[PDB]
RNA sequence: GGAUAGUGGCCUACCAUGGUUUCAACGGGUAACGGGGAAUAAGGGUUCGAUUCCGGAGAGGGAGCCUGAGAAACGGCUACCA
RNA sequence: GCAGUCAAGCGUUCAUAGCGACAUUGCUUUUUGAUUCUUCGAUGUCGGCUCUUCCUAUCAUACCGAAGCAGAAUUCGGUAAGCGUUGGAUUGUUCACCCACUAAUAGGGAACGUGAGCUGGGUUUAGACCGUCGUGAGACAGGUUAGUUUUACCCUACUGAUGAAUGUUACCGCAAUAGUAAUUGAACUUAGUACGAGAGGAACAGUUCAUUCGGAUAAUUGGUUUUUGCGGCUGUCUGAUCAGGCAUUGCCGCGAAGCUACCAUCCGCUGGAUUAUGGCUGAACGCCUCUAAGUCAGAAUCCAUGCUAGAACGCGGUGAUUUC
RNA sequence: GUGAACAGCCUCUAGUUGAUAGAAUAAUGUAGAUAAGGGAAGUCGGCAAAAUAGAUCCGUAACUUCGGGAUAAGGAUUGGC
């Protein structure tokens, strides 16, 4: 959640922790997310941040290609292994944490997504409904 | 307001009971409890387990009467 | 030093003390606000929190992102049975507060309220208010003048009500007293109405509507001696630390020399009188009227309590109150539902709630079956049938 | 717009391959089998239309 | 024996221990499709041929397959990857 | 370390919007000194962890005044400690230095709070290596490595828990005093609006969500499993079968109930009086002035409402009150 | 008996059943365990704990004093009848 965002993510079940290495579901050239901040994130003492879905996180990519090393980038979360639960209560899980990388205003920079994707992370993100297949 | 069922039981699944799984391939796979969702994610075979559905359903196990002579006949003549 | 890193303080200090409360049937501290336009009717009820249950209704939030979506939430179901007027307090004021004047009672009077006045029922002789109902033998002139006391003074009066726990699942045989304020027109119109009720019924439509914000009042669960990590949420501290961990570390500074109010430390946990607030009313059931578990949409001939009964309570039997989400107190405990303090619209209040499907599947387990017709039908015919 | 197929299973839509002298599909080659879509035949909610046949007048 | 339209380790079961190699096997390379041919004119050669004709291979990368006399077709289908 | 006074100067012009020389007056006791009063028949040495309260010289959040404030932003200042002030990499570290989120990542006190609270990485015994010095033993506000952290049953404090005696016993209540809590952000809309040549670019009302904090609760989901509840498995033992014993709860799958998690759900009230500040009327002072008398408005403040406890030496109403 | 085995676990002979009891099962402990999603962000430091493990088969690197490294690493398999 934060800077470009259209809409309010309901508040959903955590689970990716600050640390947590999630896969990369587009085709930008990085397979893997490690994730280091969390956009839009609270202050406790001790209290690790952590993303959700549709969250904004600052990541590197630990395995991918040279170009997107080494350095921090925005992305945006689409799969979380940990069951949450909608208003319409269904206590639903992915099967992986995935997420893909994006610029501060949303745009994301690949081609499309690998994968299913959480209906609160398309309902976020304009730019990932489009590169999108198949939500929920 | 849909009553799902079990993909492994075939048991009627009421609004908020159970998991909801979305495989990596996207395939659905609803539950009605952490049993049936433990059987699955064992990898066992629903038609190997005496008390699902689909087992009694591939076992010939409770229909005599759904499968008998019936009364659905129609109008003609015009 | 100073603390280093800045973190909120641990626990609510006007929650204190955490000790065992004075009794089960928590205190209604406050009465809401009197309009003397409107008619006579009582303020608060009583009830027994029975259990929760699921349902399934329509939400109306016109920005939403589930507006006119289908949406799943929790609530909480109190065997509600109609309680009975048996007496009028009548109160004045004083410099040093209100007082109570004069106690009016019924003539007869109900042995399940009777033996509250008793704590070994069966040895007594049962002679409580004996001498008192003669007063009523002549025209009286006792009743009709402390009425009439009343009248002209206690410019605050309460009825005296009491439970009919015998119409309960409950083992008790005990019931429950308390004082309920009228809020309602002339204060000799109050104490008419209490007069004119003496003995007779009264139920819980006639004083709570359906879909109003009504705060609840009760005594929470126990849970005896606790240590200072859960009782507090203290952090727990590291595997290291010789002479256990689930303490405080530092219990104060060297100075002042004493440990402090304000230090979190180990007690009593639970049975806590709480006054929660806002819960709205999603049902107002009636006990006579079968398909008390049925909605516009569902129409099933079912009641509330779930396959095979509410579990540690039993079944719902008489009128009830089903609030949106939990209330303080655990099953069986004598609850207190009161019409909240203020008016608030908040547009989560004044929404017409609407259910569409009450869940009613067995709670004693991961329940499968709605009714026990649903649970033959999609399991045939067992060897224990035939 | 997903038309039904009488007998299949699934009052939801799923995907099949099709061929000739099946239903909800009008081959373009010989021997050309098409991956379509269908609804279950389990009439549901999500139906804008039913198809239905008489055979009894009423009253 | 099976499978093929048919021969054949094509495949399978059993059995054996063979098969190629300084007369260069095996491996590596190729800015490699092969050939008819093209360029350079003592001769012997040296260099080139993606490209109008013959043959082969492919249809974004694979694999699978329906129709058929004929396709493992792609201005056919199916699946996966891009 | 912090704050002034005078005002030559800086600031296009202009001393004081924001600053400020020369000088001069002060405050502070988390600097370092200076002292050597107390402790050498011992007051357990730095850091961190944990947790509580306090200070304001206020970083954020509430309301304001000022600008060299057009908007946006920012700066100066007032009332203000009600509230919050984080996640990591190297370092024993305090400090430092980056990375990163954030409304903000403010400074401090509490025996430089906090070792019968921990930890013991550092320091600072005994072993040992190297560098420098010494003939040597040995030495180094030089560099390495290994090196036991004791006791609470007393009193008090604090947290919770019984309790004699005011005729006996019981039910309903009052409310002194004490405690008290909520917090912050984003988006939609307003609105590409106000303002500007432009680039840019707000806010009040309304709505949807979220953060931090708190009190509950267990319908749902997850965890837990001596339900040793059901099934399964290895080894042995009861001749076999049946059915079972033993293997520090033998192992495994499922597993109710209970307990429980921002890993689950529900709830978190509204009146008044003020501050700064801006004003009304209005003298002193025939004019002028929010002030002198009187007076309006107004803040995350304060007092109430609400919430918790109920004085075991504060209280009210009401029931029943014994025969060997 | 199991098994490679004087291992561990169960048994025969022989020998014990000797350790103050009784009732509960708050906190905090000592000792034995499990935990969703994440996976060292904890911390001086992965301290602690977890993971690994037998056997058969395949596969095994730099370097080397040629003796090693090597169970390197990395894999598949295992009951019963
Ligand atoms: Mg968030
Ligand atoms: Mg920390
Ligand atoms: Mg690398
Ligand atoms: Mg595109
Ligand atoms: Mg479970
Ligand atoms: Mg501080
Ligand atoms: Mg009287
Ligand atoms: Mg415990
Ligand atoms: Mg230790
Ligand atoms: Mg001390
Ligand atoms: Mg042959
Ligand atoms: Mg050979
Ligand atoms: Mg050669
Ligand atoms: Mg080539
Ligand atoms: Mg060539
Ligand atoms: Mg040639
Ligand atoms: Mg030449
Ligand atoms: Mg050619
Ligand atoms: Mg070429
Ligand atoms: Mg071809
Ligand atoms: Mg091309
Ligand atoms: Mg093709
Ligand atoms: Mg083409
Ligand atoms: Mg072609
Ligand atoms: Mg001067
Ligand atoms: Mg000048
Ligand atoms: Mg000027
Ligand atoms: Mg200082
Ligand atoms: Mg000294
Ligand atoms: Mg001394
Ligand atoms: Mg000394
Ligand atoms: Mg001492
Ligand atoms: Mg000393
Ligand atoms: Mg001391
Ligand atoms: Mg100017
Ligand atoms: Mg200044
Ligand atoms: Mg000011
Ligand atoms: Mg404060
Ligand atoms: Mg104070
Ligand atoms: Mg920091
Ligand atoms: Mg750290
Ligand atoms: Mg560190
Ligand atoms: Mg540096
Ligand atoms: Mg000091
Ligand atoms: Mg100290
Ligand atoms: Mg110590
Ligand atoms: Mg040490
Ligand atoms: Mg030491
Ligand atoms: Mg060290
Ligand atoms: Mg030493
Ligand atoms: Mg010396
Ligand atoms: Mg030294
Ligand atoms: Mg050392
Ligand atoms: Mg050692
Ligand atoms: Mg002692
Ligand atoms: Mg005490
Ligand atoms: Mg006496
Ligand atoms: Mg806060
Ligand atoms: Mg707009
Ligand atoms: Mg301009
Ligand atoms: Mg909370
Ligand atoms: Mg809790
Ligand atoms: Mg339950
Ligand atoms: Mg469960
Ligand atoms: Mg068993
Ligand atoms: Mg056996
Ligand atoms: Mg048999
Ligand atoms: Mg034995
Ligand atoms: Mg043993
Ligand atoms: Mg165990
Ligand atoms: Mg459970
Ligand atoms: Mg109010
Ligand atoms: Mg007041
Ligand atoms: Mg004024
Ligand atoms: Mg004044
Ligand atoms: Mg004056
Ligand atoms: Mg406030
Ligand atoms: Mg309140
Ligand atoms: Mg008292
Ligand atoms: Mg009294
Ligand atoms: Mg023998
Ligand atoms: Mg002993
Ligand atoms: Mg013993
Ligand atoms: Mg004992
Ligand atoms: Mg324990
Ligand atoms: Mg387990
Ligand atoms: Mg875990
Ligand atoms: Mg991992
Ligand atoms: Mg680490
Ligand atoms: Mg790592
Ligand atoms: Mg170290
Ligand atoms: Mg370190
Ligand atoms: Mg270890
Ligand atoms: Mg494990
Ligand atoms: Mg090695
Ligand atoms: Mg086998």
């Amino acid at each position: 959640s934060g800077n470009g965002a259209q809409g309010t993510k309901f508040r959903i079940s955590l689970g990716l922790p600050v640390g947590a290495i999630m896969n990369c579901a587009d085709n930008s050239g990085a397979r893997n997310l490690y994730i280091i901040a969390v956009k839009g994130s609270g202050s406790r003492l001790n209290r690790l941040p952590a993303a959700s879905l549709g969250d904004m996180v600052m990541a590197t990519v630990k395995k991918g290609k040279p170009e997107l090393r080494k350095k921090v980038m925005p992305a945006i979360v689409v799969r979380q292994a940990k069951s949450w639960r909608r208003r319409d209560g269904v206590f639903l899980y992915f099967e992986d944490n995935a997420g893909v990388i994006a610029n501060p205003k949303g745009e994301m920079k690949g081609s499309a997504i690998t994968g299913p994707v959480g209906k609160e992370c398309a309902d976020l993100w304009p730019r990932v409904a489009s590169n999108s297949g198949v939500v929920v | 307001m849909k009553v799902e069922i079990d993909s492994f039981s075939g048991a009627k699944i009421y609004p908020g009971r159970g998991t909801l799984f979305v495989r990596g391939d996207s395939k659905i796979f609803r539950f009605q409890n952490s049993k049936s969702a433990s059987l699955f994610k064992q990898r066992k075979n629903p038609r190997r387990i005496a008390w699902t559905v689909l087992f009694r359903k591939h076992h010939k196990k409770g229909i005599t009467e759904e499968v008998a002579k019936k009364r659905s006949r129609k109008t003609v003549k015009a | 030093s100073h603390r280093k890193y800045e973190a909120p303080r641990h626990g609510h200090l006007g929650f204190l003390p955490r000790k065992r409360a004075a009794s089960i049937r928590a205190r209604v501290k406050a009465f809401p606000k009197d309009d003397r336009s409107k008619p006579v009717a009582l303020t608060s009820f009583l009830g027994y929190k029975a259990g929760m249950t699921t349902i399934v209704r329509d939400l109306d939030r016109p920005g939403s992102k589930f507006h006119k979506r289908e949406v799943v939430e929790a609530v909480t179901v109190v065997d509600t049975p109609p309680v009975v007027v048996v007496g009028v307090v009548g109160y004045v004021e004083t410099p040093r507060g209100l007082r109570s004047l004069t106690t009016v009672w019924a003539e007869h009077l109900s042995d399940e309220v009777k033996r509250r006045f008793y704590k070994n029922w069966y040895k007594s002789k049962k002679k409580a208010f004996t001498k008192y109902s003669a007063k009523y033998a002549q025209d009286g002139a006792g009743i009709e003048r402390e009425l009439a006391r009343i009248k002209k003074y206690a410019s605050v009066v309460r009825v005296l009500v009491h439970t009919q726990i015998r119409k309960t699942p409950l083992a008790q045989k005990k019931a429950h007293l308390a004082e309920i304020q009228l809020n309602g027109g002339s204060i000799s119109e109050k104490v008419d109405w209490a007069r004119e009720h003496f003995e007779k019924t009264v139920a819980v439509d006639s004083v709570f509507e359906q879909n109003e914000m009504i705060d609840a009042i009760a005594v929470t669960k126990g849970h005896g001696f606790e240590g200072v990590t859960h009782r507090w949420g203290t952090k727990k501290l590291p595997r290291k630390t010789h002479r256990g961990l689930r303490k405080v570390a530092c219990i104060g500074a060297w100075h002042p020399a004493h440990v402090m109010w304000s230090v979190a430390r180990a007690g009593q946990r639970g049975y806590h009188s709480r006054t929660s607030i806002n819960h709205k009313i999603y049902r107002v059931g009636k006990g006579d009227d079968e398909a008390n578990g049925a909605t516009s949409f569902d129409r099933t001939k079912k009641t509330i309590t779930p396959m095979g009964g509410f579990v540690h309570y039993g079944e719902i039997k008489n009128d009830f109150i089903m609030v949106k989400g939990c209330i303080p107190g655990n099953r069986k405990r004598i609850v207190t539902l009161r019409k909240s303090l203020y008016t608030n619209t908040s547009r989560k209040a004044l929404e017409e709630v609407s259910l569409k499907w009450i869940d009613t599947a067995s709670k004693f387990g991961k329940g499968r079956f709605q009714t026990p017709a649903e649970k033959h039908a999609f399991m045939g015919t067992l060897k224990k049938d035939l | 717009g997903f038309p039904m197929k009488q007998g299949v299973l699934l009052p939801t839509r799923i995907k099949l391959l099709l061929t000739k002298n099946v239903s909800c599909y009008r081959p373009r080659r010989d021997g050309e089998r098409k991956r379509k879509s269908v609804r279950g035949a389990i009439v549901g909610p999500d139906l804008a239309v039913l198809a239905l046949v008489i055979v009894k007048k009423g009253e």
